[PDB]
């Protein structure tokens, strides 16, 4: 758990199910128990509600067909994935992020309807 | 070749512990949100279960290592209390007592005692001498007395006791006990079933049955009845300090009273609390007691007479009384209306069976009836002491109650003089061993619906 | 429910949707509701994250690329699948688990990152 | 969040994502907040389960392999996607629904055990 | 608990009723004691 | 967690508020020995009754 948070982009890409693993099931106490069983509940559901609604959901890995802006790019792809870290890029791009998430609801939902209407017609 | 795959929802399970709740039988509780056990707030069960038979299914049980009965039992022990918590408490009542004599003579038992003492007003400062019937089993005379008329309650130097609201009802509402989702209770269907020991038919269900809570020592009562052959229950059958569930296949009726016209007066304790006691009793004094009839309960002692030789081969059986210890040990335990009965038991498990059916008279009829007396307390102290005492509050009118007979609690006194007459004694007590006898079917296990196996396909890469 | 617990394996291949739709639906009591309501939600999501965790979850019937261990193996597939039951195989295979459940992990995030390489090498 | 609930049904085949990502996130009060923390969970669960035996969760639009009986076909198409909305709809085809769901069900396992046959005939 | 001490208060006249048994003395109780213990309420409670 | 624990644990204890009451005390260990502290007190306890 966590054993790549020092290394670069590339090399957690194949140690990142490890943390998708221990994401669940890891009076005064029992209020605090109960508490902490609501909690990682919660914190789980969240999280594999929004890649259900970006569409990607059970694939840990995604393309979302949405291009990256000007705006947030300011680097290459060598010195991404072969130099900076996860946690210096959570730093770093994390604005401009709802609007992100929205046009990749709206570009799964496209996709939805084109493909309906595209099994329709056939 | 062969390619490891997985299934989601395999059926198989496993052991497990979990926490049952509670489940009603959407009986009306729009006026009757008042019982003791609660049972409005369980969940309704508006559909039938899920009542479904497997088939060349077998499963090992062992019902003395069952945790429903232990979750059962503290269920029942908090239930009582919460109910018993925002009552009235008779703190301000343990005093001196004055008692003289309330019944004219000797009558039928002079149980019956006339105490007076000072109770405590509204206002702090006055205090009013007020008189009550208290019964003799709850009055001891006070420390250091010289034969004198100073009389305290039994709780006194134990525990301080607080009164059951008199709205409470102390009616046995049945109970299904529920599983949560994700878990299952499987059951046996043996109508021969030991208790222990695997069966050979298993159904499935999520609630149990209506089980009623009924508390009482000694004799089993309201309960469900065995299938066809009365089911002798035990845990080794040697250790003579192992009780002896008996399951009845055929009930026998009880019939309980108090006749005697009593009353009931409300004393005022402190502010906004009053105290229900005894008034007077109107008319003749009479004894409390209970109707069995002798016929059948002499062929029910001779049919468990049968069932039980076959365990204990060429030996003669013989009923005694109850072993030495207190009214609450020794007595017939027992609860109906609201006044707590206690009675005698001696007479009623009497007599011996050897190998010979030794009485015929089932083919011909009698209307002889056993009767058994029985005193009344106002002050319980059950389970052990582990719950709180209550004054049970008193009822006017008399009392009466229709009730059957469908299991025992024996046990075995034997020794090296009992090499032909084996001795079996009534005793209880133990409170666990009622729900025991309701919970021996079930066993509660978890499902467990991921399955490991070849097939011999792989995946499409 | 559990109709099929003592029939074959290939018997409990059309009855194990139905072992899968009772899974979730059915003061001091209400205490007890609580619990009971918790409990259902964590057994549910666990096996909802160990299918996800295997890549093969919004599926009943998986296949996985993992060889069957000689080990592991005592009988033919005919013996497997036509005469025994599948508590009597739960009994029989449950140990050598964890490892078994880290291979599945581990190949599908090696599936994962062989095909988002594909498809970037496109 | 339930912008095209007076719209025809068409419309609503584009703001269907939107009603479907607030439906997670959004003593006596710490009581009352507990309750409705669990309550949440719950109803999302029932229905992502339900859709889990469907066999068509992680998208918002299905197809079922299920023909439309008669006794249930009132309209046609144009009426029904152009004229009528949802309301009108879920108060009329309310009936049949648990026999709906069962054959759905029972079509979604016959197309599992199906494709694994065919898989394991290849 | 042994030592009582005489104590005065300026009461509203709807809270005190002459006491039970009265020849027109100077007796009064509170409204509350035949009906139910009353609890003050607390001073830094804010009834906004 | 320590003050809610410290209180749960006290609060189905024994309460001492019928011990408040007027003590009547004399030295018990009225020898000089510097050490003192146990002052021998007696009061009007209340019984059961
Ligand atoms: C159990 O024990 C209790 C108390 O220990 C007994 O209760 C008392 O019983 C006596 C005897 O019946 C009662 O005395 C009678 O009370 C009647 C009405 O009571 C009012 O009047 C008396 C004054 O007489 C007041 O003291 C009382 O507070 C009430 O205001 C009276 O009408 C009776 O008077 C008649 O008899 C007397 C002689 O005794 C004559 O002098 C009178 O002129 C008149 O003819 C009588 O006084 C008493 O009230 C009861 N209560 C109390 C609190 O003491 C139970 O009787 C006893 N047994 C049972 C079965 O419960
Ligand atoms: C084993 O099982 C049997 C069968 O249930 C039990 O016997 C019952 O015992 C209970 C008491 O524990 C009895 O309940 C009481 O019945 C009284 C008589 O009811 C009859 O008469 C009235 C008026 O004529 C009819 O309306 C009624 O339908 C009956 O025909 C009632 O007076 C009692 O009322 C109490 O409750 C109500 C509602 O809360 C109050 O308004 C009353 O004031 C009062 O408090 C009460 O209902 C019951 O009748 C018995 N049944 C039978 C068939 O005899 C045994 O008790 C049980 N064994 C044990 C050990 O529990
Ligand atoms: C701290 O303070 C307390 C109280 O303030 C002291 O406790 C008392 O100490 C005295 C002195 O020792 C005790 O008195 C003795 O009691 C013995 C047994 O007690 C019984 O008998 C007496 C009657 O004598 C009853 O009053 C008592 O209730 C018991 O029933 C007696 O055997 C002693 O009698 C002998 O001495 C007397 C003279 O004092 C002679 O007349 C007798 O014939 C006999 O020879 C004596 O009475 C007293 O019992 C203690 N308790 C109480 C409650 O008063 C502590 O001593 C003090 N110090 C410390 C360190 O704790
Ligand atoms: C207080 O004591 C009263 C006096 O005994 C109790 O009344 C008795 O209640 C029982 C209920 O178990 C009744 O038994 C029933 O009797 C009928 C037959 O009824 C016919 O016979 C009676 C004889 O008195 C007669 O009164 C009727 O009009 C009928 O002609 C049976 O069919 C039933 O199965 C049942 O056995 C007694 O009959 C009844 N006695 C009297 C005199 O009314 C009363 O129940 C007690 N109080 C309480 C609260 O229980
Ligand atoms: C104590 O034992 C009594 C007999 O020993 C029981 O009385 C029997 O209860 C049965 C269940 O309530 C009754 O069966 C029902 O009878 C009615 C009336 O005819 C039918 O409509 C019902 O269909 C029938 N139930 C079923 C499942 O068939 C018996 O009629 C009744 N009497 C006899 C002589 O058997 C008592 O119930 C039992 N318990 C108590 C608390 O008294
Ligand atoms: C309840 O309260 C009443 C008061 O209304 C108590 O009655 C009083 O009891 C005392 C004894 O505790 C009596 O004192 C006795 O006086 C006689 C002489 O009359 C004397 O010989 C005795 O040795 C004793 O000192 C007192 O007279 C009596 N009455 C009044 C009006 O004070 C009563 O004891 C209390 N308890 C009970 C259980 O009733
Ligand atoms: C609280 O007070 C009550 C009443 O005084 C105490 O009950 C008494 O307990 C003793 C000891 O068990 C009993 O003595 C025994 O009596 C039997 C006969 O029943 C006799 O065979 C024994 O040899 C022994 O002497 C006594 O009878 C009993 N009192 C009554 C009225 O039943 C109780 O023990 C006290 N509790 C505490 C914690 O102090
Ligand atoms: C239950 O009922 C039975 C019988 O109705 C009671 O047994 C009997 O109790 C009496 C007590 O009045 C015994 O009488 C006395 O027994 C003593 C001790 O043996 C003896 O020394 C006296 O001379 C007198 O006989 C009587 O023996 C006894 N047994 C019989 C057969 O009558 C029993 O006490 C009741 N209660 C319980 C809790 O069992
Ligand atoms: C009711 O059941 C009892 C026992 O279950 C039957 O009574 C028993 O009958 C036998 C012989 O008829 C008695 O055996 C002999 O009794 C005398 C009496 O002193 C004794 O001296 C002999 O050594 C021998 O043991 C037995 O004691 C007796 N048990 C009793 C009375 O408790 C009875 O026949 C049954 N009644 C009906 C109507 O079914
Ligand atoms: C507790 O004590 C208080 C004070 O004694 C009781 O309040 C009293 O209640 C009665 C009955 O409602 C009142 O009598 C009525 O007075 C009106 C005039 O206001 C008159 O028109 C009626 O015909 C009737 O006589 C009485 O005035 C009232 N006392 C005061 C001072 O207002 C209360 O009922 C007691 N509660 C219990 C449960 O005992
Ligand atoms: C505990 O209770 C006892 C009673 O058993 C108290 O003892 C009594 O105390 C009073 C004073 O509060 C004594 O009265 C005194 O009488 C003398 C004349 O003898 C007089 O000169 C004084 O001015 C005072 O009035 C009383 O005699 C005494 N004994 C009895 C039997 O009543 C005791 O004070 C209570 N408190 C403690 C801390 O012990
Ligand atoms: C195994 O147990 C089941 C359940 O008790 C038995 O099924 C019952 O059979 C009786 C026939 O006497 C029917 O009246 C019941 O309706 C059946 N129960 C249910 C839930 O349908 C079954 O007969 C038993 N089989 C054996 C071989 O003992
Ligand atoms: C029921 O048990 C009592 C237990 O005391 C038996 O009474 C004893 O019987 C033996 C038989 O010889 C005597 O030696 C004892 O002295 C008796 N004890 C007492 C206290 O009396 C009684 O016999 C048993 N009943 C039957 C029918 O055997
Ligand atoms: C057990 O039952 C027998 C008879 O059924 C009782 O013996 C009779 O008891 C009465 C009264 O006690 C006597 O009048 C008879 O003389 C007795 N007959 C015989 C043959 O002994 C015996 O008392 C009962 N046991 C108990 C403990 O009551
Ligand atoms: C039957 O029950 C008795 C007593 O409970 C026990 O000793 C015995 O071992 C049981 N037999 C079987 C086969 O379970
Ligand atoms: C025990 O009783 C049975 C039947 O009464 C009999 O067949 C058997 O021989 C007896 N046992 C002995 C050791 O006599
Ligand atoms: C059993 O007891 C009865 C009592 O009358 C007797 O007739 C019969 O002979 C006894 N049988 C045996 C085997 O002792």
């Amino acid at each position: 758990f966590l054993g790549a948070a020092g290394s670069t982009m590339g090399a957690a890409s194949m140690t990142l199910t490890v943390q998708a693993r221990n994401l669940l099931s890891g009076t005064v106490w029992g209020i605090k128990q109960l508490q902490a069983r609501v909690l990682a509940v919660e914190r789980y559901l969240r999280d594999q509600q929004l890649l259900g609604i970006w569409g990607c959901s059970g694939k840990l890995i995604c393309c979302t067909n949405v291009p990256w802006n000007s705006s947030w790019s300011n680097r290459n792809l060598s010195e991404i994935w072969d130099n900076m870290t996860w946690l210096q890029w959570d730093k770093e791009i994390s604005n401009y992020t709802q609007i992100i998430y929205g046009l990749l609801e709206e570009s799964q939902n496209q996709q939805e309807k084109n493909e309906q209407d595209l099994l329709a017609l056939d | 070749n062969l390619w490891v795959t997985v299934y989601y929802g395999v059926p198989v399970w496993k052991e497990a512990k979990t926490t049952l709740f509670c489940a009603s039988d959407a009986r009306a509780y729009e006026k009757e949100v008042h019982n003791v056990w609660a049972t409005h707030a369980c969940v309704p069960t508006d559909p039938s279960p899920q009542e479904l038979v497997l088939g060349n299914v077998t499963e090992n049980f062992n019902m003395w290592k069952n945790d429903m009965v232990d979750q059962m039992h503290e269920d029942i022990i908090s239930l009582w209390d919460q109910s018993l918590k925002p009552c009235v408490k008779l703190t301000p009542l343990c005093v001196t007592l004055i008692c003289s004599d309330a019944t004219v003579k000797t009558g039928t038992v002079e149980e019956m005692k006339n105490c007076s003492f000072n109770t405590t007003t509204e206002i702090r400062d006055k205090e009013k001498k007020e008189y009550a019937l208290f019964y003799k089993p709850d009055i001891v005379p006070l420390s250091e007395t010289n034969n004198t008329s100073e009389y305290r309650l039994i709780n006194c130097n134990t525990s301080a006791c607080t009164q059951a609201c008199p709205k409470v009802t102390f009616e046995p509402i049945p109970i299904h006990y529920c599983a949560p989702a994700g878990y299952a209770i499987l059951k046996c269907n043996d109508e021969t079933f030991n208790g222990t020991g695997p069966c050979s038919n298993v159904s499935t269900v999520q609630c149990t049955h209506g089980i009623r809570p009924v508390v009482s020592t000694q004799l089993l009562l309201n309960g469900s009845l065995a299938e066809k052959e009365i089911v002798i229950r035990s845990e080794n059958l040697t250790n003579n300090a192992k009780i002896i569930i008996v399951h009845l296949h055929t009930p026998v009726e009880i019939v309980c009273t108090r006749p005697n016209n009593n009353t009931r007066k409300s004393v005022r304790i402190g502010p906004g609390q009053t105290f229900y006691a005894t008034g007077d009793i109107i008319g003749d004094i009479k004894q409390a007691h209970c109707n069995i009839s002798e016929e059948k309960w002499n062929d029910t002692l001779q049919k468990v007479g049968i069932e039980l030789q076959k365990h204990f081969p060429n030996k003669t059986i013989k009923y005694n009384q109850s072993a030495g210890g207190d009214m609450e040990i020794t007595t017939h335990s027992f609860n109906c209306g609201g006044e707590f009965f206690y009675c005698n038991t001696s007479n009623l498990f009497n007599g011996t069976y050897n190998g010979t059916y030794i009485s015929t008279n089932s083919s011909a009829n009698s209307t002889s009836t056993i009767t058994l007396q029985c005193r009344i307390k106002q002050i319980i102290n059950m389970w052990q002491g582990v719950g709180r005492c209550m004054y049970a509050p008193p009822i006017a009118g008399n009392i009466t109650c229709r009730s059957n007979i469908t299991g025992l609690l024996l046990t075995r006194d034997g020794g090296t003089n009992s090499n032909e007459t084996e001795t079996f004694r009534p005793a209880g007590g133990d409170m666990r061993d009622n729900w025991r006898s309701e919970l021996y079917k079930y066993k509660v296990v978890k499902i467990e619906p991921l399955g490991v196996a070849p097939t011999r396909c792989k995946r499409r890469v």
